């Protein structure tokens, strides 16, 4: 069906759908934004508007609803939720926050903040320098986080300390990270490597590292598919889409253009996840259908994929994506956010 | 349902001597279940002997109402009527004559 | 006693955390001509239990060898899903006879190799939900899921107690059948598989659970 | 052993007072059939007073409120009253083998 888009007069970097109560029948109701290069940066919350009604005086009611807000410090990096009334955010500051939801007040606050999570260091005095975190995973009660530092940090919602760090992970930033099973994730960085980090092990350096063949494509984003461990997903500078078998050798299983430029997000279907999502600094937002795991074929001109552009027009850039049950939400540089309660219609 | 019915009972019994008496009340369920498969014979048949009564009376009735008088003349349609009425009445005189035939039967003798 | 003896020790190498130091190679994990014995021995057993009632109970019943508390303990245990998977059919044979099913699901229950009870501190999930996302899901061979769902299978037809899990959680069934339902059953297509029949093979044993419980359920107004 | 197993306590007793030998596993082994039967459909319920009247309960009546189920457990009862003389391990043995079984203690043996 047709797509709802929204000026909000701010750039959104991240959205991400609130998770649903586990055994529910709803759809998709409630979402969180985050936004960047403004003067004043916010992470708001909001509802989908009801498309289905008019009363007796004629209004249009339909608009996305703004339930709450909170202000930011530093550009709102990254963002992902950590159950259902907290959500968790990166900066440019490289300082980590946990927020705090409130049903019953309709505010947002700080629910714990590491104000010095990511930061550069110098030559024998702790006047450390802030370092962009860039990345953020939640594993509730724990949470992990990378940087332009080339930090990797394990955090924890009831402690306030790290639980560990791991300085110097690259000498280049790391700029996403996932986790393959609860003590071992996955990084990527500006070289085009995936570095892979058991915290059981006591030393820091990587228990496996994967890449492409010898021509470096930085990788910005990284998703890893909801019933397969072993299958991850990364996009490059150049636009291209790498899926992996991170059991099978060095290099990705397969490796397909999604775009004209830096893919920003790449997502599996919560549900559905032989269905993928990507978006981009080339202006488009890509839905891809393909029912081996068929990501897992080495060619894709025997085994399908089916491919649509789910916006009608090349925007300003499309930053990030996110997508639970029939609902798909996307974020964009023309301060502008789009929403359907509709994917398969 | 009434196997799982007697079997709830013959769980319900919370006792000494119910649990010394449960094989004779299994035995017991197994007569009256028995029993029950040849009232459920009994309903089928005296449907069947009926139905086929019905369907018979229904084709007489076609043979005397429907076709024309020139295609049985006025000797033989009565010889065949006579005869009918005879073979009838004989199968509802014997004694051992099932009852929900009657309402049948006298349908047809009044036809006939 | 062969049995005893590898749960005695592997039960007792444990890691202990503020050893941290230059260990040498722990000369006590079961190398493969005993793997291959023991997985030989307990094919023996499961077909001599499958067939002869006897057998169940006058092995089940012995108070020196007590073959359920020592099998569940050694699934406890760092041993290779190959030999978990025909320990667990040994469980799947054994759990026909009634009385040994009853005591099974109690014990079962107890020893978490499902994961039942989630503690609201613990990221890490326990037992089989880990070996199959982890380790099965890692070689593309799935033994141990598929033992564990016949396992089910042949406790559904001895039947469950009704307050399965009380006092622990919730009584009931559902914890098993999330695990099949949420975690097996829709994971099956996802999933990479170096057997190109076992993709189906998981279909079967899942599904066989799903129809025995669907069979033998009447429905009630207390459901509702 | 073979006794307890089936279910001819009281020669079982009778038997470790011939030869010293420890009542453990009579105590463990009637606590098991009680927790067969306190789990068990009507077959395990027959099964029963087969064994129970075996076990010399014959200065009981019938009552016709009387469960197979509870005749178990106050033979267990009177033989926990019956053999003082090492109760301890009588109480804790039987206790054990019903919290191994997730079974709730009854008010008598508590």
């Amino acid at each position: 069906e047709e797509i709802y888009a929204k000026f909000v007069s701010q750039k959104i970097s991240k959205t991400r759908w609130r998770p649903l109560p586990p055994g529910s029948l709803q759809t998709a109701e409630t979402f969180a934004t985050g936004s960047w290069d403004n003067e004043e940066n916010y992470i708001s919350l909001w509802s989908i508007g009801d498309f289905g009604n008019l009363d007796s005086d004629g209004g249009f009611e339909g608009d996305h609803q703004l339930l709450c807000d909170i202000r930011h410090h530093g550009d709102v990096m990254d963002l992902q939720f950590f159950d259902q009334e907290r959500i968790v955010a990166a900066s440019s500051t490289g300082c980590v926050t946990v927020f705090l939801h409130h049903p019953n007040n309709q505010t947002l606050s700080v629910n714990q903040q590491w104000t010095t999570a990511h930061y550069h260091t110098g030559p024998g005095s702790p006047s450390y320098s802030s370092a962009p975190c860039t990345g953020v995973v939640c594993n509730n009660p724990e949470i992990v986080t990378v940087g332009e530092d080339g930090r990797i940090n394990l955090f924890r919602a009831d402690h306030k300390e790290a639980v560990r760090t791991i300085d110097n992970a690259d000498s280049s930033t790391l700029h996403a990270v996932t986790f393959l099973r609860t003590p071992e994730i996955l990084t990527v960085n500006s070289i085009g490597q995936l570095k892979i980090w058991d915290f059981r092990q006591q030393g820091n350096e990587p228990s496996q590292i994967l890449s492409l063949t010898g021509d470096r494509v930085p990788l910005h984003c990284v998703d890893r598919h909801p019933n397969q461990q072993h299958v991850v997903a990364t996009g490059g500078q150049d636009g291209m889409l790498s899926i992996w078998d991170v059991r099978q050798g060095t290099m990705p299983v397969s490796l397909l253009k999604a775009h004209e430029a830096e893919m920003w997000e790449v997502h599996f279907h919560p549900s559905n996840p032989e269905h993928l999502f990507t978006c981009s600094e080339d202006g488009s937002l890509w839905h891809w259908d393909a029912s081996i795991s068929s990501w897992l074929s080495t060619d894709p001109a025997k085994d399908r994929i089916e491919i649509t552009s789910l916006l009608p027009s090349r925007s300003l850039s499309v930053n990030t994506l996110d997508v639970l049950g029939p609902c798909l939400v996307c974020g964009t540089d023309a301060e502008a956010i789009y929403v359907t309660r509709h994917l398969f219609s | 349902l009434l196997h799982r019915v007697l079997v709830a009972e013959v769980n319900a019994l919370q006792g000494m001597a119910a649990i010394g008496q449960r094989p004779l009340l299994m035995e017991e369920i197994s007569t009256v279940l028995q029993y029950v498969v040849g009232r459920n014979k009994l309903l089928q048949c005296l449907h069947a002997k009926r139905h086929a009564l019905e369907s018979w009376r229904q084709l007489v009735e076609i043979i005397l109402t429907a076709c024309p008088q020139d295609l049985i003349q006025a000797e033989d349609r009565q010889l065949i009527i006579r005869d009918i009425l005879q073979d009838v009445h004989d199968k509802i005189l014997d004694d051992e004559a099932a009852q929900e035939l009657m309402p049948v039967v006298a349908g047809a003798v009044f036809t006939l | 006693h062969s049995l005893m003896l590898y749960h005695e020790h592997l039960r007792k190498d444990l890691p202990s955390a503020d050893s941290v130091q230059y260990r040498h190679l722990p000369s006590r994990g079961i190398t493969q001509k005993e793997q291959d014995g023991l997985i030989a021995f307990l094919q023996l057993t499961s077909t001599i239990i499958t067939w002869s009632e006897n057998a169940r109970l006058a092995l089940c019943e012995h108070p020196q060898w007590t073959p359920v508390v020592v099998i569940l303990g050694l699934l406890q245990c760092s041993i290779p899903p190959v030999l978990k998977a025909e320990l667990l059919k040994t469980l799947a044979a054994f759990g026909k006879s009634p009385e040994i099913a009853a005591s099974l699901w109690q014990s079962l229950e107890y020893t978490q190799i499902l994961q039942t009870v989630r503690i609201p501190s613990q990221r890490q999930a326990i037992g089989i939900e880990v070996e199959l996302n982890e380790i099965e899901s890692r070689c593309e061979e799935y033994p141990l899921t598929r033992a564990f769902c016949q396992l089910i299978s042949t406790l559904v037809e001895s039947s469950f107690p009704s307050n399965l899990g009380a006092g622990l959680r919730p009584p009931g069934f559902d914890p098993y059948l999330q695990f099949l339902r949420d975690s097996v059953f829709l994971r099956f297509r996802t999933r990479a598989y170096r057997r190109a029949a076992e993709k189906w093979e998981v279909a079967e044993v899942v599904l066989e659970v799903f129809y025995k419980l669907l069979r033998d359920y009447e429905p009630q107004l207390e459901d509702f | 052993t073979l006794l307890v197993q089936a279910g001819l306590f009281d020669t079982a007793i009778s038997l470790c007072q011939t030869f010293k030998l420890p009542l453990t596993p009579v105590f463990e082994g009637l606590a098991f059939k009680c927790i067969k039967l306190q789990f068990g459909g009507e077959a395990a319920q027959a099964e029963a007073w087969a064994w129970l009247a075996a076990n010399q309960l014959s200065s009981v009546i019938t009552t016709k409120e009387s469960s197979a189920t509870d005749e178990a457990w106050r033979l267990l009862s009177t033989y926990l009253e019956r053999y003082k003389v090492q109760n301890n391990l009588y109480h804790h043995c039987v206790i054990n083998k019903l919290l191994s079984h997730g079974v709730p203690l009854p008010n008598w043996l508590i």
